[PDB]
């Protein structure tokens, strides 16, 4: 009828949902489907023009309340459904972007071409908001820290990517590749998150 | 014979960090499993924040003094204990944020509702209020300039409830959750009302499911699966704990 | 504005607690030494450089958007950008903006 | 989002382990922290009481929080004491009680599975009983309780449910299924009762 | 039934058979006659989200006919052998549409049947979910049963099986 574009869009959205649902592959968002967005926007614009057309033709012409009410109501419901499909797709993209931002605030700030300009600006400001929340009052705790319980304090690790020498809180770590440390898990969480130390 | 426990109690009747930590974990257990956003314990979080600040300062002072016997075991104990506390509070706060954004529009309309019996400040911390406002405004900006811009005003509302399907999300009050009947928080049973002594001598509460109009008896020391709405009032009274 | 030299070992705890803990910034030995030298040059007794380090990290996160700021060019770049933002607000510099920095031929 | 999807409404087994880690248990200190009448740093914690830790005496049983005991057990500087339910006799009695009553669960402590796993992993040599037999009996109890749970599942009504004496780990592992099936059954009934 | 439920959104856009009650003018935009109106007593398939509103406002404009999925044949099939029913073939979102139809019509018997079907299939899907393959160094029944599930059953199964796998992994680590 008229919701076919929104139906395809929400089908693709659920497809992306299962895509990211599997494991924790941390894949980037699929490219913004500006094509379907523009198509459904053109459909909505044409239906809005049809509503204005029906209104003015009822004003000038002699149309009973029956047809004028019914066609206008049906078209309004059509915009309701199409807007709901667009809202669901955009909400999915926003929530997955939130996931990427929350998990990767201490990991990396990254292919942005898959996102629209509004989404890119949203991510850019949302990182700022997250940092503001971390530094506002709950600064003593790390809000972006690991959500797994700290079962053990001292662990051994192996250097994946050689980073030369990095100053830790008190001493210093010589991240020689293929070398194993046995140190506190507390001060190496960020390095493991980035992908430098591997063992547990 | 005559029992003398009365006089033994007579002669025996002449804020602790452990209690604060236990209350914090009880709140975290409730927050993880409850469908709705439970009220923020402002005083408890303030006390824990002060404790963490002073504890971290003390740990740093000990480390500086040691940086000039070699019983480092207590220092490691403070380190891992502070780590556990920080992890607990981190998980609690992030769960609360997930609940805030799940019900962002519900919170906003409750704020706008003058007949609402609560206020967001009475339910959220200052940081939570800041995050709710910022996220609401930015997501509204994105939906406006992305979708709502090309839309007529009658369907441009971001909190439309009169459409074909309600577009404001509400907490599922009838959600099914695990509960354990702790009974009254104090050790005395007869002091607390609603504890109708069931058969077999077991003290129990009695609550009604209005949908089925069915009376169910919850015995103390028993684990149940219940609709959250029925338990909600008792849960606010700490008589039961979410499992 | 008192010039002084502060050694990396003493600033290392605070520098870590700020850059790495607060926002997730990796610090190298050379970058730590250079930043200590800069802090000592632009402040004496090395106490109220916390705002300076916070400005450094926030500008680095807003513009650079990577890690391992201790590379002598991320540090220098953020320092200079702080210099021009202080200049346009009208420390290390309080002069006026020049079009020569904004005029170029390609 | 701030909370990952798999942590939305259930606890990961690591979270259950962490929660159980705060239970107090009785241990034998291999050191003696009792500062004599004739320096040292006290634990002076805030999640628990330091009084016992500052006053430990070698080979004198005290009670401390579980995770501190495990941290000490990382070295040979302590020793874990198994609770009274971790004896072969009590396990056998619970087995007989379970086999005797097919409709009700045993009165085990709520954290028995996780405690058994932790003690077997990190305190494998602090049991008067053969560990190879304790593991088998624990597995047998787990299987019997699973069998009972499956039979109790055939009576999933739409109003409520009573899982009496059930342990913590089983509840945590069964939460996402039961709490979701129960929701759908309630929703169907409510939709039917829309008059 | 939340607004942003993807499953609910997909379930809303499902065609249902329904006759007309008025000779309404000017409709049929994509119903084989854009300018030509829609006649009275005309049986057409309409999306459920729109047919829901069209079935209440009016004598209502549209009279909904019982869909094939809730015909007495499918009811008898459900009452016969709930476990061996390929409900996915009937529809990918059968339970949500059943819920919506019952809510609209207050048809208690359909709700009673679907609740029993849900319970009986929940038993089997829990049996499958808690069954974890162990490598001695994907059973046939597991896969041949998984294809007969709607997305919600496939979602409950995924969540429960993930919980079981996490429990097993932690227990034997």
């Amino acid at each position: 009828m008229y919701g076919d574009l929104g139906n395809k869009l929400v089908l693709e959205a659920k497809r992306t949902k299962q895509l990211y649902a599997r494991s924790n592959q941390d894949v980037n968002l699929p490219m913004y489907h500006e094509d379907i967005i523009r198509n459904i926007l053109k459909e909505v614009s044409n239906l809005r023009k049809n509503t204005e057309y029906l209104k003015e033709q009822q004003q000038l012409g002699m149309l009973d309340d029956k047809v004028a009410k019914c066609q206008y109501f049906v078209t309004l419901l059509c915009m309701e459904r199409n807007k709901r499909c667009l809202l669901a797709y955009q909400r999915l993209r926003t929530d997955i972007l939130d996931s990427m931002a929350w998990n990767n605030n201490g990991l990396d700030l990254m292919d942005t071409n898959n996102l629209s300009h509004q989404e890119q600006e949203y991510l850019k400001e949302y990182c700022d908001l997250i940092t503001d929340l971390k530094s506002g009052d709950l600064v003593d705790i790390d809000l972006s820290g690991s959500l797994v319980p700290p079962s053990d304090v001292f662990i051994d690790v192996r250097v994946l990517k050689d980073a030369g020498e990095i100053q830790t809180e008190y001493g210093v770590f010589n991240l020689i590749k293929d070398s194993q440390f046995f140190v506190r898990q507390s001060d190496v969480e960020r390095l493991i998150q980035q992908g430098y130390l591997q063992k547990i | 014979d005559i029992n003398i426990d009365d006089i033994l109690a007579e002669l025996d009747k002449e804020v602790s960090p452990q209690q604060d930590f236990s209350d914090l974990m009880k709140s975290w257990k409730n927050e993880r499993c409850s469908p709705e956003l439970l009220p923020y314990p402002h005083q408890l979080m303030k006390r824990l924040l002060n404790r963490i600040s002073m504890q971290s300062q003390l740990i740093e002072n000990i480390s500086m003094g040691f940086l000039d016997n070699e019983s480092k075991l207590p220092l490691l104990c403070m380190e891992t204990e502070l780590e556990r506390l920080k992890f607990v509070i981190r998980s609690y706060i992030r769960c609360r944020l997930s609940k805030i954004d799940k019900f962002s529009l519900y919170l906003r309309q409750l704020n706008e509702d003058e007949n609402s019996l609560i206020s967001l400040t009475d339910l959220l911390s200052k940081d939570e209020i800041k995050y709710h406002d910022t996220h609401s405004l930015i997501w509204l900006k994105l939906v406006n300039d992305s979708i709502l811009k090309y839309m007529p005003e009658e369907l441009q509302a971001i909190n439309d409830t009169e459409g074909s399907v309600n577009m404001i999300d509400e907490p599922d009050w009838n959600k099914f959750v695990f509960i354990h009947v702790n009974g009254p928080p104090d050790g005395k049973w007869n002091e607390d009302p609603l504890l109708q002594e069931n058969e077999f001598g077991k003290p129990c509460y009695t609550v009604t499911i209005p949908d089925l109009k069915e009376e169910v008896e919850l015995t103390i020391g028993s684990i149940y699966v219940m609709r959250y709405e029925v338990i909600r009032d008792l849960l606010r009274d700490d008589k039961v704990a979410l499992i | 504005v008192l010039p002084v030299k502060i050694q990396p070992p003493l600033l290392r705890p605070l520098a870590y607690r700020v850059l790495s803990r607060k926002y997730g910034l990796s610090i190298k030995s050379d970058g730590l030494s250079a930043l200590a030298e800069f802090v000592g040059t632009n402040i004496g007794a090395n106490w109220r450089q916390g705002p300076a380090t916070i400005k450094f990290l926030e500008q680095f996160a807003a513009v650079w958007k990577q890690q391992e700021r201790g590379l002598f060019i991320d540090q220098s770049g953020v320092k200079e950008v702080i210099q021009e933002m202080k200049e346009r607000e009208k420390p290390e510099s309080s002069k006026a903006l020049d079009w020569r920095d904004y005029f170029k031929v390609i | 989002m701030s909370l990952p999807a798999h942590l939305q409404q259930t606890f990961s087994p690591e979270e259950i382990q962490f929660i159980v880690e705060n239970e107090p248990i009785k241990i034998f200190p291999r050191i003696t922290t009792r500062q004599k009448i004739r320096n040292h740093t006290r634990w002076q914690l805030i999640t628990t009481d330091d009084k016992a830790l500052n006053n430990m005496v070698a080979m004198r049983s005290t009670e401390v929080v579980l995770w501190i005991a495990l941290l000490l057990k990382q070295q040979s500087k302590c020793s874990i004491v198994a609770p009274q339910w971790l004896t072969t006799k009590e396990l056998d009695r619970k087995i007989q009680y379970e086999k005797t009553h097919p409709d009700r669960f045993s009165e085990l402590p709520w954290n028995w599975l996780v405690l058994a796993r932790i003690l077997f992993n990190k305190a494998k040599d602090d049991f008067h009983d053969p560990i190879h037999e304790l593991r088998g009996k624990i597995q047998d109890l787990r299987e019997i309780r699973q069998i009972k749970v499956l039979k109790g599942l055939k009576y999933l009504n739409e109003s409520h449910l009573q899982l009496d004496n059930l342990s913590l780990l089983e509840i945590n592992e069964l939460r996402p299924f039961i709490t979701e099936i129960m929701d759908k059954l309630r929703e169907i009934h409510t939709a039917s009762l829309t008059a | 039934m939340g607004y942003y439920d993807i499953d609910d959104v997909l379930a809303d856009g499902t065609e249902f058979p329904c006759k007309f009650q008025y000779d309404i003018p000017g409709l049929g935009y994509l119903e084989n006659n854009p300018g030509r109106p829609i006649t009275k007593n005309t049986k057409l398939s309409l999306p459920l989200w729109l047919a829901r509103i069209l079935a209440i406002v009016g004598v209502p404009f549209v009279e909904l006919l019982p869909p094939d999925m809730f015909s007495t044949k499918v009811m008898n099939a459900i009452k016969t052998d709930p476990v061996a029913l390929d409900l996915h073939s009937i529809n990918s979102h059968f339970f949500s549409l059943a819920i919506k139809w019952i809510m609209l019509f207050s048809e208690k018997e359909l709700a009673n049947v679907v609740s029993e079907l849900l319970l009986q299939r929940a038993q089997e899907l829990n049996h499958h979910a808690s069954s974890l393959s162990i490598d001695l160094n994907t059973n046939i029944a597991t896969s041949t049963f998984l294809l007969k599930l709607e997305e919600m059953e496939k979602e409950i199964y995924k969540k429960s099986h993930e919980s079981y796998k996490d429990t097993k992994r932690w227990m034997f680590k």
